[PDB]
RNA sequence: UGAGUAACGCUUGGGAGUGAGAAUCUCCCAAACCGAUUGACUAAGGUUUCCUGGACCAGGGUCGUCCUUCCAGGGUUAGUCUGGACCUAAGCUGAGGCUGAAAAGCGUAGGCGAUGGACAACAGGUUAAUAUUCCUGUACUUACAGUUAGACUGAUGGAGUGACAAAGAAGGUUUUCCACCCCCAUAAUUGGAUUUGGGGAUAAAUCAUAAGGUGGUACAAUAGGCAAAUCCGUUGUGCAUAACAUUGAGUGAUGAUGUCGAGUGAAAGUAGCGAAGGUGGUAUUAAUCAUGCUUUCAAGAAAAGCUUCUAGGGUUAAUCUAGCUGUAACCAGUACCGAGAACGAACACACGUAGUCAAGGAGAGGAUCCUAAGGUUAGCGAGUGAACUAUAGCCAAGGAACUCUGCAAAUUAACCCCGUAAGUUAGCGAGAAGGGGUGCUUAUGUAAAAGUAAGCCGCAGUGAAGAACGAGGGGGGACUGUUUAACUAAAACACAACUCUAUGCCAAACCGUAAGGUGAUGUAUAUGGGGUGACACCUGCCCAGUGCUGGAAGGU
RNA sequence: AUGAGCAGGUUGAAGGUUGAGUAACAUCAACUGGAGGACCGAACCGACUCUCGUUGAAACGAUAGCGGAUGACUUGUGAUU
């Protein structure tokens, strides 16, 4: 085999990464992958830990990430996370979400997980 | 590649039909034969 | 005349010739009369089977036939004028466009010489000799150059109408008929004396020298490659075969057929005309 | 005149649909070998209204019953639309 | 058995919903690729594959509630579109006829045969499926009858037109474009905004105008045009420089108190509602005039059709032209796909398939990158990131030591500016070789811009994407070309040129038994054939043998 | 036989005009003109090399290069051997 597809490059993982995440912040809970939560939670720590300050330069670093979603647009969505997201965070040191185990799939038997955050 | 067979309903009735079957003896010597084996699709001409 | 072409692309070197048609023709734009032409329908080598029996010929341009009067009979002590000197995609020679008093336009062969607004005639009596007349053998005096000859009276002219022939007359038999020719070619022959001709060397008498540069030209000139024997198989040619470069091998040089070729005479003796020649461009009969 | 021509009405919806307008287009299938003059001859000799304008179309035969182990043709047809004058109908 | 092994034949994530069952179905939001195309219109080709509702046995390289699969119902509307009722090209067929054991072959008059010619309709709206066809608005064409006015009408035949190559350049004309202006929404919590974003249109047709283009013109004689011609052709006369005839892009008005229209928007982005809908220039763009013009030679369809001519007719009239009233306008195709899933490839196969539309930025460009209009989720996934394989990326020092060979890979690459040798058929060599500059800002630039000066930054300034690596000597073929589809693209073949040979026309040669046909509607400055293969210089000896031509006595 | 196609950008022949020159030629300089089986290079055509594939995606192909690209060119439709 010599041609074939472009595959999971580091531009798409990142970039699922980042459409996971704004969809966590817009909802609050993904079944996705197990695989994949489990290496989401670090960017999702990180933006919500980030978020604590509410300065312009904190903003335009939560700029490079987020993807706007049907229930909220990028802006909206800063404005969301930044007013009451952050706000529920201020004491709880890391740990802002939980990545639980659901059972497998019917398609191809591959692990399902919430991705969750709760204080 | 470009196959052997490009399709053009015109030159198959012109060669194959049944009015250029009834042109020369030897086309009545092959639909009398035709005839005797009983095909049902006797010429091209029908579909 | 020839006017050299100077290509100057540099795609290898080719001294190509052509001829002037600039001070030989007249109104040198392609703008011929329109009732006297028919299209040429190019049989392309082949044969009505459709199979191809003279090899090599093919590709050659659209053509439209310019209905020349070889025949001159219709028209008889009826003063004409040419009127232009075209060139002919059919033949090799130049075509003047001639005009009867009645106001019937014709085309004839140019003779070498004739200009616009030249005065010529064709009858059957005892007439001037200026170029462009016509009038049969038994009234031209011996030596002019003559053109546009024919073998049986009332034919048309078949023999020796290609751009600069000529043929020379040499007086009568001793018979009485049979006015004695010396065609071109050394060939002698005879004939009756009430066939017609025309006197004067026909133009474009420079077509010999031209020199074809590019082999694309001769293509649309309606040539196409000729495959040597010795290149070709052992089956299609008896030239064929051998390892490589191989010399003829048979005792004489062979037709793509069986038939023996050199030097080996051809012509069928037991034709009418035989009793009608003098020389054969070798020797006698 | 024969009226052998005039084989059946056939009722779809889009005829209904061009029913609610105003010129009342009936519609008709008819014999694959007759034409549109016969088609308003027969339309007047059977009605007494003139008609306004014809259009027809033929539909190609056709694979019916698909894989059926018995798969047949389809029925090829002629049908005959029949325009009228604005302020009129009849019934069919 | 191989074996539950290779393989599953170019890509995602999430929310909501249905459902028993959800990665694969629907909706929504993103995302990624295509975007001189996976975008839109179609020819041929396929023949219902199109739309709606239902089903998930079988087919879908997995799943399935879903499918181009299956079941049920439905859908293509033409006086103007494509073809026929009109015309012919290559060619086919062919009454008689010619030829041939028979079948049959060739061919005349006729008759067919588009890939071409002539021929009257445009914009918008409408459905789930059709739309120059249906609907609204506006028109046009041809027949037929009556009526009115005028006029003598003129073919089956004659004449003109129809009617044509390639390349190239300039010009008129609107367009593209730019600038101004008009209209609509927009005023922004992240530091600063006093803007940003979008739109600015209309057809066929009738009337007037029309830059230009084409080409002597009128009169008088006619011995030619199967027959007659006032027509054409021919010949003279005066006028000639524009007159006449012919044609002509565009412009103006009506068409249009309409439709469309950025948007706004109820029951859906849908019904509805819906503003402006312009000025000037242009040293850029396309399209028309144009079947125009110039040049060159390899000298560039036919017929129908149109105008005209007399023939023939009419005269106690026909026929034609024009208007008005009225009637008629036939047959077949019209759906859908048109291709990385409906066609040709046995396939939901990386392959092939005529034409047309062809946006923006930088760009000469349809090159390249990202995108616009628009479209898609490449019909198995999820993990790990071992060996090993492929495709990329890179590698210090060395720079062909590899090797059968610098194969492969690597360097240069765009534009502008200096500079370019030997050799030569004086055309070339040659983008020879070898070097320099490009970024941004200000100023100066002119009509725009190149250009120039000053200054600033970085390691780097066609910062990415797309662009020739040369030098020297030799063999071969002169060169551009063609060749073994699917192992050999060359020194092979061809080629322009040279020579020899044959052939005087019912030509030689060739296909066929023969008619017949090519040669050729050509005439030795032509044609067929063998051999060499530009160009420059040469082509020596031998006719004993073989081949050929000639020979006239003798022998057989 | 009948149609169609060749994005774009270079080179600047013959011929002609002007002036010089010539007793007249020849020849020289400038302008015009736009030729080439000319050049560079997309669509298009072709297959020279490497790799991959060889029960393949494919009964001859793919990425990358490569040659021609106004003509001995390419192609659609129709006919014929
Ligand atoms: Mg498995
Ligand atoms: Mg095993
Ligand atoms: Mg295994
Ligand atoms: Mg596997
Ligand atoms: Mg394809
Ligand atoms: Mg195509
Ligand atoms: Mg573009
Ligand atoms: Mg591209
Ligand atoms: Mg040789």
């Amino acid at each position: 085999s010599y041609i074939n597809k472009p595959g999971k490059t580091s531009a798409w993982r990142v970039m699922t990464v980042r459409q996971q995440v704004s969809a966590v912040l817009a909802y609050g809970k993904i079944e996705t992958t197990l695989k994949k939560a489990k290496n989401t939670q670090k960017r999702l720590d990180k933006l919500i830990t980030l978020a604590k300050v509410d300065n312009f330069n904190n903003r335009r670093q939560v700029k490079k990430w987020l993807l706007n979603t049907n229930l909220f647009d990028v802006d909206q969505l800063m404005d969301h996370l930044f007013s009451k997201v952050a706000p529920k965070y201020e004491k709880t040191p890391g740990g802002y979400s939980r990545v639980l185990k659901l059972g497998p799939r019917r398609g191809d038997a591959t692990e399902m997980a919430i991705l969750q955050l709760t204080d | 590649m470009k196959r052997t067979y490009q399709p053009s309903k015109l030159k198959r009735a012109k060669t194959h039909g049944f009015l250029a079957r009834m042109a020369t003896a030897s086309g009545r010597k092959v639909l009398k034969l035709r005839r005797k084996k009983q095909r049902a699709q006797l010429t091209v001409s029908s579909e | 005349p020839i006017k050299k072409i100077i290509s100057r692309s540099n795609s290898g070197i080719h001294h190509s010739t052509v001829i002037d048609y600039k001070k030989l023709l007249t109104t040198n734009k392609n703008k011929p009369e329109k009732s006297l032409l028919v299209t040429l329908k190019k049989h392309g080598g082949r044969n009505n089977q459709g199979k191809i029996t003279v090899r090599h010929q093919g590709g050659r341009n659209k053509r439209k036939y310019r209905i020349i009067d070889f025949k001159r009979t219709h028209y008889d002590n009826i003063e004409a004028t040419v009127k232009s000197i075209e060139y002919d995609p059919n033949r090799s020679c130049f075509v003047s466009l001639i005009t009867y008093a009645n106001g019937a336009k014709s085309y004839i062969i140019s003779p070498d010489g004739i200009k616009v607004g030249d005065k010529i005639l064709a009858s059957e009596h005892p007439i001037d000799i200026k170029p462009g007349f016509s009038m049969p053998l038994a009234f031209i005096p011996e030596g002019t150059q003559v053109h546009n000859i024919e073998l049986h009276p009332k034919g048309g002219g078949q023999i020796a109408r290609s751009a600069g022939s000529y043929a020379r007359i040499l007086g009568q038999d001793e018979t009485g008929k049979y006015v004695i020719l010396q065609l071109l070619s050394g060939e002698t022959r005879k004939f009756l004396k009430e066939c017609r001709a025309t006197v004067g060397v026909v133009s474009n008498l420079d077509h010999n020298l031209v020199v074809i540069g590019k082999a694309g030209r001769n293509r649309h000139r309606g040539i196409r490659p000729t495959v040597r024997g010795s290149a070709m198989n052992p089956n299609d040619h008896p030239h064929g075969g051998g390892e490589g470069r191989s010399p003829v091998g048979r005792d004489a040089p062979r037709t793509p057929w069986g038939k023996r070729h050199m030097g080996v005479k051809t012509r069928n003796m037991k034709k009418a005309s035989t009793n009608l020649i003098i020389r054969n461009r070798k020797g006698e009969q | 005149d024969v009226t052998n021509v005039l084989l059946k009405p056939v009722l779809t919806e889009k005829v209904y649909f061009n029913q609610m307008g105003e010129t009342k287009k009936y519609v008709f299938v008819v014999n694959p070998k007759a034409s549109k003059t016969r088609v308003k001859l027969a339309f007047e000799l059977v009605y007494g209204i003139k008609p306004l304008k014809v259009n027809t179309l033929i539909r190609k035969p056709t694979t019916i019953r698909g894989g059926s182990r018995f798969p047949g043709l389809s029925k090829l047809e002629k049908l005959a639309v029949i325009t009228l004058p604005k302020g009129i109908a009849i019934s069919v």
